[PDB]
């Protein structure tokens, strides 16, 4: 298969861990000026639990992908392209989250 | 024609909600909530033997490996049927004694067929059109 | 405390089922008509491990994996399932 | 049950709930939030809408095509209340003012209208009955809406005694009268408090809690029967209170203590307005009580939502006060406030 | 229209169209049922029922998919997994062996299947019991 | 550029953007369609159509119109090829069932066989 | 003629009526049902049969291309009235 | 009258303009098709996409200066289900021609910025709308799709309705996401009719 950037995963492991070191060091300027409601921990730990949620991806071209996904995020965060509305429906403030018991389950519908 | 109408069947008497044996004698509309609790209530104090299912019909063959698991997990072998079949020679095990061992492709694949039991014109009447197949198109002894 | 059921699979042509085969085309009958009320079940299909799953009583199983075998321990391994 | 009011659905507005959901007193402020919780669940909500359509045309969002549904009415007569509530699952009351009237006194308000609409709910035959009390109601209070709170308690209980009275604490939202009452105060360049607001201990609690507790006590069958008493996770002194609101609002903050009877006399000054008075006598003494030791009630934490605290939300309040000098502040560049359990 | 007057609780499954389910025919083939219409009221699939029950009770159901009641369904027959696929049988020899020594008797009945006519294939197991055509198809028939 | 020699199996459910659960709570049915058995015609059932697990359709308590809780139980997908399909299936990451492609069987219908001799193949009416 | 429900509201020439244990009524309060009042189930055994002099007949509804399409129904049972299937009035036979 | 006339010089003359450019490109011409419909369908290999632009572009016999459509078509049978095509058109010759080349959604398409600028906006329009890596972009910003819009839309696998829906709430006065269930289905009909509608693309078994 043809590669992207890396010819190998460890290669695009550092890449991953400089577009977290540039979202960590790009997100308090996006709570600051963006006249945002929550703190910066918190949404330093949604920074770190999306980079959590395709932790279990070890293919380099598909992590390569997730790289420019993440840096058109960052040029959309460093500019102010998004606002206070598009920055900030990762943390799901209205929507309840899916019950993952059998009950509740069983109760919702028919899943 | 029975199982291609049906389906109008399928609208009409059906349950939709959980019902519960009143305190005056009816049953009336209560939840999942109320009426599983009521069943696992009454399920932990009968325990053993004498707890039994009668199972048949339209009834799923996941449907049997769940209830089958849940009493035999309070273990219990009385998990019967609606229709009687003989377990006092060669019944459960062996699967050639409930099964159509030979295939219904094989049907037409014949030469003289016996029906003991009976009539598959109201009794399975696909089978009734597989024979009456392999009776026009070949010669075949029906008796 | 008692063997509640024993269910044993089976494969059609291949040959680790050939001893567990052999079993049940002669020595089948007499452990059957040695106790009636205990079913042998018997569930074969096409291209499996063959296993015997002699389910206990309060929903718990034991799994032997017999494969390749021969025409000696068979019967020795579903009588020592029924012993233990 | 009937056929219609069974729920599908994953829990969005186009879903079905089954919550047929009588919201009386939905044209203010914590009415908003509730109707906004029962129509993102997906149920059928029924406003009577007392004022004009205008301050009611900002509910008509809150959920899908035909889940709203606005009915006019009149608090006299028991008539259109009956005309509302025969089609219904629940009747959810939260009627009630800061101030009264030439037309209505805190009386008839708290006690003659939820009788009525409880008399109207049990004649016409509705499953759940909740009403809205104060946390602080009492029968010895010195609180003239917090006594009529009590006997309209008791009213609600004679008429229907499977009645949900929850009681919150103050409650801080985007447009409330609890903070607002704080940030308004900035105006007069010196913050008045009774015994320098040592003596009362507040309890702020947040709406979208409060009204997902309502929402949740709609639906759970263990809390029929029941009467609840709604707060927050962290108990706050007034003076530490009106200091972390002006911290965060960054103004000055000038406490100066005036006693009780010279405070009811400039509230019954600024209570005179026949528009909508800025305080009252009673929305003085509602603010300077203390509130009530959380024992031997049930709260928010058994129906399932975990109370915000004041710490986390109110940024989404304070905005609007904040001078352009300190605009862009966060919330951990102020200092919070010290919870004090005495 | 039988079960469920007399009863004390009454819990809706769904309907055969109404769930990914697998049946057996007469065969030895099982087949799936994918689900066409959802079930109506509250009423949800067999065996999410009966795992909701085992989770109520204090009986720990290994259950929480679709794919795990397959893989029991492997771990118990493993026939009903293998899907539009009739399983080579045998050994019927060793049924008829232990089938021989069983002392039966017949007697002098004659017998007959309750299908005799034409007016009772159209009722038959609830749904053709229920439905309103089959009702006008016995009505049409028996005049 | 250099080739890279990778060997894994394929997921692109960041790349597609799909939330977790219309993965992991979803099955997914690749298969030739039926023919229409009013119809006589073998043009629907060339193509390969890989269609999903249904979810639940309820009425909408204004109208009565079907509100689906799922937006992936409005599509059907076509392929030529069962591999392919299971490998787009495989790379997409849903729980795959495959039912086989079902052929007509040739068999010999002859005119002069409805009209025999000795045969029980004659028609009674023409 | 319209019918009244057991409720009080009216019921449509499709049978519905809405049952009185039902909150879809509550869109109806002080908001009028629409029902129209001209039944089509109603309104077509008012005209009577059209006598038919021949074994068939073709209708158009009125007006040619305005109507229905120009369907050849039989007349050629006489103890039911052959009614046109695109609109619904009668034919007899005349002799 | 009914049929459209077929003037079949054009045919011809474009065939060997084909048969030309497949001659002069054979390490990346894959085939050449042409239509009854007098124009052509290179069709390519995607690591050398440029040098048959920049022919295209710069030859004095080829001439097509001004490039026109850029998409895919999604067809999920193929190993690579991206078919991007480039309808490019010469102001001086009169004449059209279309460029075909496959993609996978991990294998890159090299970007024709260097040859024309007008695929500035176009292979931004591919990323948003299908999900392909183009090589040296100046920005390959998202342009069509949500500020935060996960999924990549025009392919076969995205659904027709999404998975987001926004909404305004009052409990946080904001524009909020939601996972979409619909007041209405989108009934889905099967206007596939059953018989064989074209004898000349018949499929072989
Ligand atoms: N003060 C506080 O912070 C707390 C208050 N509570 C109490 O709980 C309830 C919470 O509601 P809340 O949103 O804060 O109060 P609001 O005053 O903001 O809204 C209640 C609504 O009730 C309506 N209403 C009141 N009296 C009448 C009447 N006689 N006839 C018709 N409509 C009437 C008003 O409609 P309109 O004016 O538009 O016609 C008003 O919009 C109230 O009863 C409140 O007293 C509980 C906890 C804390
Ligand atoms: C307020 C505004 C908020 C705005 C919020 C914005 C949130 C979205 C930001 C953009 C998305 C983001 O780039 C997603 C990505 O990088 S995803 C892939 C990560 N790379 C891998 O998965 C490769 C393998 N790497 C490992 O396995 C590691 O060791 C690991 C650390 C994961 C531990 O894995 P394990 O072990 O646990
Ligand atoms: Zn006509």
């Amino acid at each position: 298969v043809k590669p992207i950037f890396s010819r190998d995963l460890n290669e695009a492991k550092r890449r991953v861990r400089e577009l977290y070191r540039a979202w960590y060091r790009e997100v308090p300027n996006t709570v600051h000026l963006m006249q945002l409601d929550i703190t910066v921990k918190q949404g330093r730990d949604k920074v770190r639990e999306m980079f959590m949620k395709n932790a279990h991806v070890t293919d380099p071209r598909v992590v390569d992908l997730l790289v420019i996904k993440g840096k058109m995020e960052l040029q959309e965060t460093i500019k102010v392209w998004k606002q206070r509305t598009h920055v900030m429906r990762f943390f799901h403030e209205t929507e309840t989250p899916r019950p993952k018991d059998f009950l509740s389950k069983f109760y919702m519908g028919h899943d | 024609d029975k199982t291609r109408f049906a389906y109008d069947g399928l609208k009409r008497q059906r349950l939709t909600e959980p019902m519960v044996r009143n305190e005056k004698g009816l049953l009336t509309y209560t939840s999942w909530e109320d009426a599983l609790s009521r069943v696992a209530g009454m399920l932990q104090n009968f325990e053993g033997n004498a707890v039994a299912a009668i199972a048949g019909g339209l009834v799923d063959a996941e449907a049997l490996v769940a209830l089958k698991d849940l009493l035999n997990k309070v273990d219990s072998d009385n998990l019967c049927t609606e229709e009687i079949f003989p377990t006092e020679g060669a019944g459960t095990d062996l699967r050639s004694n409930y099964l159509l061992n030979t295939t219904i492709a094989g049907v037409e694949e014949a030469d003289v067929v016996l029906l003991v039991g009976t009539n598959p014109r109201f009794e399975a009447p696909l089978f009734n059109a597989r024979i009456r197949k392999s009776w026009l198109h070949n010669d075949l002894k029906v008796a | 405390l008692g063997l509640r059921e024993i269910r044993v699979h089976l494969c059609q042509r291949s040959p680790g089922s050939q001893g567990v085969r052999d079993f049940i085309v002669q020595r089948y009958v007499e452990l059957k008509k040695a106790h009636p009320n205990l079913p042998i079940l018997i569930r074969e299909c096409s291209e499996v491990q063959p296993k015997l799953w002699a389910r206990y009583a309060f929903g718990q199983e034991k799994t032997v994996s017999l494969n390749n075998l021969s025409a000696d321990e068979v019967t020795r391994a579903m009588q020592n399932v029924l012993s233990g | 049950l009937h056929h219609a009011v069974i729920p599908h659905g994953k829990g969005g507005r186009s879903s079905v709930s089954g919550v047929v959901a009588t919201v009386f007193g939905a044209t203010g402020f914590l009415g908003r939030y509730v109707v906004n919780h029962l129509g993102r669940m997906g149920s059928q909500v029924i406003i009577p809408y007392r004022c004009d359509v205008y301050d009611i045309m900002h509910l008509r969002l809150m959920g899908d095509l035909g889940q709203l549904t606005f009915l006019e009415w009149d608090a006299r007569d028991k008539d259109s209340i009956r005309k509302a509530v025969q089609h219904s699952n629940v009747v959810i009351n939260l009627i009630g003012r800061e101030w009264e009237t030439r037309n209505f006194d805190f009386e008839d308000v708290f006690v003659n209208i939820p009788r009525a609409i409880a008399q109207a709910s049990k004649e016409a035959g509705v499953e759940r009955f909740i009403h809205v009390s104060h946390l602080n109601a009492s029968m010895k209070s010195s609180s003239k809406s917090l006594r009529s709170k009590a006997v309209g308690e008791k009213e609600v209980r004679s008429v229907f005694p499977e009645a949900i009275i929850i009681r919150p604490s103050d409650i801080f939202g985007r447009e409330d009268r609890f903070l607002n009452h704080f940030a308004n105060y900035r105006w007069f360049l010196a913050v008045p408090l009774v015994s320098l607001g040592f003596k009362t201990v507040k309890q702020p609690v947040y709406v979208a809690d409060v009204s997902k507790g309502i929402v949740n006590a709609t639906k759970d069958p263990d809390a029929v029967g029941k009467t609840f008493a709604f707060t927050g996770p962290n108990r706050y002194l007034l003076f530490h209170l009106v200091k972390y609101i002006f911290g965060m609002t960054h103004r000055t903050f000038i406490p100066y203590p005036l006693p009780l009877f010279v405070y009811s006399w400039i509230g019954k000054l600024f209570g005179l307005s026949p528009f909508e008075p800025w305080t009252t006598k009673d929305k003085v003494e509602r603010i300077h009580i203390s509130d009530v030791m959380p024992t031997d009630l049930p709260g928010l934490e058994d129906l399932g939502v975990q109370p915000t605290p004041l710490e986390l939300k109110s940024i989404e309040v304070l905005r609007r006060h904040r001078t352009y000098r300190w605009l862009s502040s966060e919330i951990e560049e102020t200092k919070p406030a010290k919870t004090v359990n005495y | 229209d039988v079960g469920a007057p007399m009863a004390d609780v009454i819990l809706p499954g769904a309907a055969y169209t109404e769930k990914s389910a697998t049946y057996v025919n007469t065969e030895g083939r099982a087949q799936q049922t994918k689900v066409a219409v959802t079930p109506p009221g509250l009423a949800r699939e067999d065996w999410k029922i009966i795992r909701a029950l085992s989770e109520i009770a204090g009986i720990t159901l290994p259950y929480d998919t679709l794919d795990q009641v397959r893989n029991r369904l492997e771990e118990v027959s493993p026939n009903l997994v293998r899907y539009d696929d009739i399983e080579e049988t045998n050994y019927f020899q060793q049924a008829s062996e232990l089938a021989k020594l069983v002392n039966q008797e017949v007697l002098a009945d004659p017998l007959v299947p309750p299908q005799l006519t034409i007016k009772d294939f159209y009722m038959t197991d609830s749904i053709s019991r229920a439905s309103q055509t089959m009702a006008k198809c016995v009505k049409a028939v028996t005049e | 550029t250099q080739l890279i020699t990778v060997d894994e199996k394929l997921d692109i459910t960041t790349l597609t953007g799909v939330p977790e659960e219309h993965i992991k709570t979803r099955k997914v049915r690749i298969f030739v369609p039926a023919r229409n058995n009013m119809q006589s015609g073998v043009n629907n059932t060339k193509k390969w159509k890989m269609e999903f697990d249904t979810r639940e359709r309820w009425e909408n308590p204004l109208m009565g119109w079907a509100s689906t809780a799922d937006p992936l139980s409005n599509m059907v997908l076509t392929f030529s090829a069962k591999e392919d399909a299971i490998a787009f299936a495989e790379k997409n990451g849903w729980s795959y069932d495959v039912e086989e492609k079902k052929v007509p069987k040739p068999k010999s219908k002859s005119y002069g066989a409805n009209f025999s001799w000795n045969k029980r193949t004659r028609v009674s009416t023409k | 003629g319209v019918q009244v429900s057991p409720s009080g509201e009216k019921i449509t020439h499709t049978g519905q009526v809405y049952d009185e244990k039902d909150y879809r009524r509550v869109r109806f309060v002080d908001r009028q049902k629409e029902v129209n009042e001209n039944f089509a189930i109603d309104l077509i055994a008012q005209q009577p049969v059209n006598e038919v002099e021949h074994r068939i007949i073709a209708c158009d509804g009125g007006g040619g291309a305005l109507g229905h399409p120009k369907v050849y129904i039989n007349l050629d049972k006489e103890t039911k009235t052959g009614t046109c299937g695109y609109c619904g009035l009668q034919f007899k036979q005349h002799h | 009258p009914t049929v459209r006339p077929r003037s079949d010089v054009t045919h011809k003359q474009l065939s060997a303009f084909g048969e030309y450019v497949a001659e002069i490109l054979p390490k990346y011409v894959q085939q050449v098709q042409v239509s009854c419909l007098d124009e052509l369908e290179i069709c390519i290999h995607p690591d050398g996409v440029i040098p048959t632009l920049t022919f295209l572009r710069d030859h004095t016999n080829a001439q097509f200066k001004s490039l026109a459509d850029l998409t895919a078509v999604d067809v999920p049978t193929r190993q690579n289900r991206f078919e991007i095509v480039y309808n490019l058109l010469s102001l001086r010759f009169n004449s059209r021609i279309r460029v075909k080349t496959y993609a996978d959604e991990l294998t890159p398409i090299d970007s024709i910025v260097s040859v024309h600028i007008a695929a500035n906006w176009y292979e931004r329009e591919v990323w948003d709308m299908f999900g392909v890596f183009f090589f040296n972009h100046p920005d390959l910003r998202r342009i069509l799709t949500d500020y935060g819009f996960e999924g990549h839309p025009f392919r076969k696998d995205f659904p027709l309705t999404g998975y987001v829906e926004l909404r305004y709430d009052d409990e946080v006065k904001r524009v909020v996401a939601e996972p979409v269930e619909l007041a209405q289905e989108f009934r889905k009909f099967d206007l596939n009719s059953p018989w064989e509608a074209f004898p000349a693309y018949r499929q072989p078994p």
